[PDB]
């Protein structure tokens, strides 16, 4: 604190205003509508990871038991799963041609597409209405009913596309090693950044920040932003290639899985890797984070869940088996293994507590007691939306879409301050030249004067006898 | 400064308390005229406070005759006496918006602490109240205004003419 | 093995009735609401864009106007409909601004009408009805002052005596007028300012420094015995009426056309001055100006304070109107029309909402003070959204994009060209002064607030 | 601010008022390339 | 929206209530679920006095439960907290909102008054005044309300002058209600007897009285006849018929006054006024019965 009365008053007033604000937020917290769900032993003999999905369905509510889907489509390829950000619509993309978008709760099949072209992945972009899929070659944008709205041509070989929703931006990383931001509202390829690395293996968006984390074959994660053509940052996660990367909802912690049977938990906001699970018997196919800091790993026939692994404690480091039930060891929160499938991917249901896995036969939701965030925020995402509310809110976000170049590494960098005829033509040229030279000469003279000024600021027998002859 | 207004009706007198004042200079503008039409904004400008219903048909008739001639009736005297605050009879009189210039003076000489107003603004307020009519009464029990008007018009006219069974 | 999951009651979220309004749960978790700075910056930028597309100042004019250019305007400080305007024809009118109509229109004088005051006298013969009639006071060039009655429909509380209650013959040609309030005592500046009372036909008191004529007067709003005056030997003279004498004097480099106290500070006034400027002075220390209001391009002609006390409205002999905030020193806003010329009089309205401008093309226009604020009543939701707009753009006022957009205002080509020329001349003066400083030894750093005072009479320290 | 209880004008307004008042008045590898990069 | 305003306004007392050890987090959260349901039901259109009433009833039961909870869990009659008056303040707020939205419902007005009077220990004499002023202004021709206000005032504070003025105003609005006139006379007589009993007690420790009620009767007589003529006011035969009917009505009223009813003197006055056929017979037999008494 500085010894100025006016500045003391100013900073004290501003600080107490901030404190009033946060106290208000805490009161709202007393006012929240619901409560997270959990899973605890009551005892020491039995352990959490010993429970079975049949046991949970028997012991819990019928609405959830109904919600825990299990679809088997044994015809087409392994399926790739995505839930809308709203947490209501589900979109499955088979490996051969099957693409479906379904209301998932009242079981209205919104759209079904049979494509022989080997599709790869997909996402609802801005609502439940428009969704994009990859193909063998191009990227496609589809209406709610399923008609081909657009064939994005420049996004060639687009393995790993994803949509970031405040800026309305579609990111299509693929195989030639290339990353294109396509503004989807106005429809113009915003940016096109080559990656010198190679075929990008995994990809996930930091949402606290809206910066794209790509995971290359070197074993390096690289953080990109659509403004400038060099990676914002690079991290060396694992050796060999990086299979998958997932990012906490606060954009604070990241988990990387690399095909050298390695798994890393990273502190994004300081770039110190919290710790490295090396005891991994088979390479990890997939990793994801819930909304409540709950880590899901998948080794292909196995899915494993670690609660409270995203902290800085040494005890946080996840393990697979504890001798004598040592408390200082982090055993998995909850396990599951399928019969013979290979989990194609997995994603948490946004506002229930379920994680949907896609595997070679199809889709399966596992009931997780504490996965999703129990109490959402209507101003952002309503699982219940009357059509008029949905369209009105769509226009709202369309108005307030953030500019593409606002994406940076620190979402606060907006605020600060700094202080930022013939003879006639010929004779005209001569005289203008003269005026120019005159200006330069005056400048140099002023500079000599100023230099003498700085000098005046900073200030043998025969030579003494003859000082005054020069 | 239009604190109250008075509105006469076939089924009795009403008195409203003005809550906000529409700006006085802008009154000729499309925006404020529209808010007079709309019902949502008129409620913000006016809330009803009192409503004295007439006793019977005869009492209503003679009351309408006295309003026509510009006098104050016993019923009006009572309702004003009840609703209007007693300010100092020298400074800060209470403002009441009426519909009739010629009604002004009688109300004054009965209540020297009140000041009547019949302006462009007060006439606009009267017009809005008349337009919306029953929606403004929050449900207070009133007879069917239209049937009341037919009966009252017929009685008034027969009275002036001296219509006769002979 | 006690377990439970997120179970929702559709009864709780989706209401049983149809009219019942569904509930909106809210969670103020910061990680749930992700972008603060970018989101609020774009809200503020959209807000300024909407401001630019909603700025519609001109709201209308007052009847058919005046024949010969408007030179006197006086708002009624009591009521809110009423102003009084007067024209070089000699014809003075009393306008009802609610209806854009006129109450009366007297042909007052043979020459120009040089001043108007609007008032209510305090007669001792009687008490003229303050409720049925208003009173008005015209100060003419043919050596007369006339007091008129106006029949005003404000109240409906009665049912003759229409015009020219009284006339005060003068010995000189009168040149400005104002009336001390709560006392019914007016003061008129011709060749020597006279303190008149309503009931005496001979000027009650003589106030004059010396033998100079006095262009204009104004009492102040509070501590109401302080009068200030502007004289044609480009002087500004404060008078006090309790001691009954002039008090002090300052002489500037060019004549000050008009002065207005402010109604919230009671010892600050602002003077519209012909060297293109408006100088804002403290009364107790007249050696220096509190602030200088800059952005005109010809003689400033009138100033007025908003009754809230924080904004100033100036009208120049260039054909435009400028609105300033008391703390800045550059124009907030510029009003201009192809049909308005030589703004000679400006009056800011007693609800602080509007501006009246009398211009010598003969017209009394009236404008909105903030070019947005429609007069209708606003639902509470809309009102909150609008106040939120204003707060956000005050916060982000200085970001380059927002500044570019909210400062782009279209100005007539005459003012643009005059402004660039004036900038060229000031640069020239400044750099010749720079070279002279480079050489010479003793030159004072004459401040931008003292540069403009030739000399005061009562020197203090 | 007028109420229904207090006599406001303190002067009778009906025959009842006057009569009662007057009566009461009377009653009172990879690491290596990373390093290089 | 406005519901959000009301809920956040409810938060702090909830904070206090959980803070003191007498309500658990889950219980309080359930309380707020119910609160939000009620708030939306009131705010949304189509609401009704039944919704306001059920909201009040729920809050009252919460208050009772809180009182018994503090009695049991810490054996304190009254915690020096924010809650202990917060709940009743919110109940008052609910009553005000309901009446500003449905000023028609006499039953709701009366629940409001009963609540406020019964809790009258901490309340305002002035607050009862305000409620009654607003109600009377809205429903001037409800002699029930006028009588109720007068009786409350006279029974609680016995402000004889204020009750007198109330009756004066009530008559000034409704000269047509014989019930009102009847009750006014009853109040007059009760006041007279109370004064005379006070005089008797002063005598123990150490007639204009009727004439006031006589005058009230006379003017009631006159104006009631007037207004009965005015309803159903055309020649001599109907003049005589209406005169006869109003005589019948009005003297039945005088008979009611006789039943209401020192006493002999007042009856006597009624009899002379009456004199000023079969009715004459009834009068004279009344005379002989009085002489019997």
């Amino acid at each position: 604190q500085t010894k100025d009365k006016k500045l003391r008053a100013g900073l004290k007033k501003i600080d107490e205003q901030y404190k009033k604000a946060v106290s208000s937020a805490a009161a709202t917290d007393y006012l929240l509508p619901e409560s997270n769900g959990y899973l605890e032993p009551e005892n020491e003999l039995e352990k959490t990871f010993k429970v079975q999905q049949s046991e949970i369905k028997s012991s819990v509510d019928v609405s959830t038991a109904n919600k825990a889907l299990d679809l088997s489509l044994k015809e087409f390829g392994p399926y790739h799963i995505k839930y809308a950000k709203n947490g209501t619509h589900l979109l499955i993309t088979g490996r051969k041609g099957h693409v479906a978008s379904m209301d998932w709760r009242k079981g209205q099949l919104r759209a079904e597409l049979f494509l022989n072209e080997t599709c790869h992945s997909a996402t609802y972009l801005q609502n439940e209405q428009y969704f994009a899929v990859a193909q063998k070659k191009y990227t496609f944008i589809y209406d709610h009913e399923g008609t081909e709205l657009h064939r994005l041509k420049q996004h060639i070989e687009a393995r790993h596309l994803d949509f970031l929703p405040y800026h309305y931006l579609l990111v299509t990383a693929g195989e030639t090693g290339w990353l294109k931001y396509h503004d989807v509202s106005t429809g113009q390829l915003v940016s096109e950044l080559r990656t010198k690395a190679g075929p990008t293996m995994a990809m996930a968006q930091n949402p606290w920040n809206a910066v794209m984390h790509l995971g290359h074959s070197n074993g390096t994660v690289s953080l990109w932003s659509p403004s400038m053509p060099e990676p914002l940052v690079k991290l060396l996660s694992a050796r060999g290639p990086v299979n998958s990367i997932a990012i906490d909802r606060s954009g604070y912690y990241m988990a990387t899985t690399g095909a050298d049977r390695s798994m890393k938990i990273w502190d994004i906001r300081n770039f110190k890797q919290l710790h490295s699970v090396e005891s991994l018997p088979t390479p990890g196919t997939n990793v994801s984070i819930s909304d409540t800091g709950l880590l899901a790993l998948s080794r292909g026939p196995h899915v494993t869940l670690w609660k409270d692994a995203l902290k800085l404690s040494g005890d946080s480091k996840p393990c697979f088996g504890s001798m004598g039930g040592n408390p200082h060891r982090n055993t998995p929160y909850m396990s599951h293994l399928f019969a013979g499938n290979k989990v194609e991917n997995l994603g948490f249901v946004p506002f229930e507590d379920l994680l949907g896995v896609g595997h070679q036969t199809g889709i399966t939701n596992l009931i997780v007691p504490g996965a999703g965030e129990a109490n959402y925020d209507a101003l952002e995402l309503n699982p219940f939306e009357t059509k008029k509310q949905r369209q009105e809110q769509e226009v709202r976000t369309l108005l307030n879409k953030l500019p593409a170049d606002t994406i940076t590494l620190d979402p606060n960098s907006i605020g600060s301050v700094d202080k930022r005829s013939g003879l006639r033509s010929f004779l005209r040229k001569k005289t203008q030249n003269v005026i120019d030279e005159r200006k330069l000469r005056v400048q140099k003279q002023l500079d000599k004067e100023k230099n003498i000024r700085k000098r005046n600021h900073q200030i043998d027998v025969i030579e003494e006898a003859l000082s005054r002859f020069g | 400064p239009i604190e109250y207004l008075l509105f006469e009706e076939p089924t009795g007198y009403a008195v409203f308390k003005v809550k906000l004042q529409q700006d006085d200079i802008g009154s000729r503008l499309k925006e404020v005229q529209e808010q007079i039409n709309d019902f949502g904004a008129f409620t913000k400008l006016i809330e009803l406070v009192s409503f004295a219903p007439f006793k019977g048909a005869a009492e209503a008739l003679e009351n309408a005759n006295d309003i026509s001639e510009g006098l104050v009736s016993e019923s009006l005297k009572a309702i004003l006496d009840l609703n209007l605050p007693k300010a100092s009879s020298k400074k800060k009189n209470i403002t009441l918006a009426i519909s009739d210039k010629n009604l002004g003076p009688s109300i004054k000489e009965e209540f020297p602490y009140v000041d009547c107003i019949s302006n462009e603004l007060a006439q606009d307020l009267i017009r809005g109240v008349r337009l919306h009519g029953e929606k403004l009464f929050k449900g207070l029990q009133s007879g069917d205004l239209e049937r009341a008007q037919l009966g009252l018009g017929h009685a008034y006219s027969r009275a002036k003419v001296k219509f006769s069974v002979q | 093995m006690k377990i439970k999951t997120i179970k929702r009651s559709a009864d709780d979220y989706v209401p049983v009735k149809s009219t019942q309004e569904s509930q909106m749960p809210r969670n103020l978790n910061p990680e749930l609401h992700p972008f603060e700075r970018a989101r609020e910056y774009t809200k503020a930028l959209n807000a300024t864009k909407l401001e630019r597309m909603f700025a519609k100042p001109f709201v209308g004019q007052l009847g058919y106007g005046h024949r010969d250019g408007v030179y006197a305007i006086a708002k009624n400080y009591g009521s809110l409909n009423k102003l009084a305007t007067g024209s070089a024809d000699g014809v003075i009118k009393y306008w009802n601004m609610s209806t854009r109509e006129e109450f009366v229109s007297f042909k007052a004088h043979y020459g120009l009408v040089t001043g108007l005051c609007v008032t209510q006298p305090r007669f001792h013969d009687k008490k003229p009805d303050l409720k049925s009639q208003n009173f008005m006071l015209s100060c003419s060039d043919d050596k007369t002052v006339k007091l008129w009655s106006i029949n005003v429909d404000d109240y409906s509380n009665k049912n003759n005596e229409e015009g020219l209650i009284r006339t005060f013959d003068g010995e000189s040609a009168f040149q400005g007028i104002d009336s001390h309030r709560e006392n019914s005592t007016f003061a008129t500046g011709g060749a020597k300012i006279h303190l008149w009372d309503v009931n005496r036909l001979k000027p009650v008191s003589d106030l004059s420094w010396g033998a100079d004529n006095i262009t204009s007067l104004k009492f102040n709003q509070n501590e109401t015995d302080i009068l200030a005056s502007t004289g044609s030997d480009n002087s500004i003279v404060l008078y006090d009426l309790r001691t009954n004498s002039p008090t002090q004097k300052i002489v500037q480099t060019m004549r000050t056309n008009a002065i207005c106290w402010n109604p919230m500070e009671a010892f600050n006034f602002v003077t519209a001055n012909e060297d293109h400027n408006a100088y804002y002075y403290d009364m107790r220390n007249l050696s220096r100006s509190l602030n200088v209001f800059k952005d005109h391009v010809s003689a400033v002609m009138d100033v007025d304070f908003s009754p809230t006390g924080d904004e100033i409205v100036t009208g120049s002999y260039d054909k435009s109107i400028r609105i300033y905030k008391t703390n800045h020193g550059h124009s907030r806003e510029i009003y201009h029309t192809k049909r308005m010329q030589h703004v000679f009089q400006v009056k800011y309205s007693m609800d602080s909402k509007y501006i009246i401008s009398g211009s010598d093309d003969g017209n009394v226009r009236l404008w909105r003070s903030k070019a947005w604020e429609r007069s209708n009543v606003k639902t509470t939701r809309e009102k909150n959204k609008l106040e939120y707009d204003e707060k956000l753009k005050e916060r982000f006022r200085h970001m380059p994009e927002i500044k570019r957009i909210s400062r782009h205002r279209h100005v007539p080509q005459v003012i643009k060209k005059a402004q660039e020329i004036k900038n060229i001349e000031l640069s020239s003066i400044k750099r010749r002064e720079a070279n002279e400083r480079r050489t010479r030894k003793d030159m004072p750093y004459i401040s931008e607030r003292k540069k403009q005072i030739v000399g005061t009479v009562h020197k203090y320290e | 601010h007028a109420s229904a209880f207090t006599r406001t004008q303190d002067v009778p307004q009906t025959e009842l008022q006057e009569k009662v008042d007057q009566v009461l008045q009377e009653s009172n590898d990879v690491v290596a390339e990373f390093q290089e990069e | 929206s406005k519901t959000r305003y009301y809920l956040e306004q409810c938060i702090p007392e909830m904070d206090d209530l959980v803070e003191k050890g007498l309500f658990t987090k889950n219980e309080v959260s359930l309380i707020m679920k119910k609160r939000t349901d009620f708030e939306h039901r009131l705010n949304s259109r189509g609401s009704s006095i039944n919704d306001y009433i059920k909201y009040i009833n729920y809050e009252s039961n919460v208050n009772k439960l809180r009182a018994k909870r503090c009695k049991r869990i810490l054996q304190v009659k009254k915690t020096n907290s924010l809650s202990d008056w917060s709940i009743q303040q919110r109940i008052g707020f609910i009553y005000q909102r309901g009446t500003n939205k449905f000023p028609q419902d006499l039953k709701f007005w009366a629940m409001y008054l009963n609540y406020m009077k019964a809790r009258g220990n901490q309340t305002s004499y002035k607050k009862i005044h305000n409620i009654y002023n607003q109600l009377l202004k809205l429903h001037p021709t409800n002699v029930d309300i006028w009588i109720s206000c007068a009786k409350y005032e006279y029974e609680v504070h016995a402000n004889f002058k204020s009750c007198r003025n109330i009756f004066q105003n009530g008559l000034r609005f409704n000269p047509d209600v014989p019930k009102l006139w009847y009750e006014y006379v009853k109040f007059e007589l009760n006041f007279i007897t109370k004064l005379i009993n006070r005089r008797k007690v002063m005598g123990l420790i150490n007639a204009l009285r009727g004439d006031i009620a006589l005058t009230i009767f006379d003017v009631c007589m006159k104006t009631l006849g007037k207004h009965y003529i005015n309803k159903h006011k055309s020649d001599s035969k109907m003049n005589i018929e209406l005169n006869k009917e109003t005589l019948n009505y009005l003297f039945s009223e005088s008979l009611r006054y006789i039943k209401l009813f020192e006493r002999d003197y007042l009856i006597n006055h009624v009899l002379q006024f009456w004199k000023n056929p079969e009715l004459y017979l009834k009068t004279v037999m009344i005379d002989i019965t009085l002489n019997i008494r």
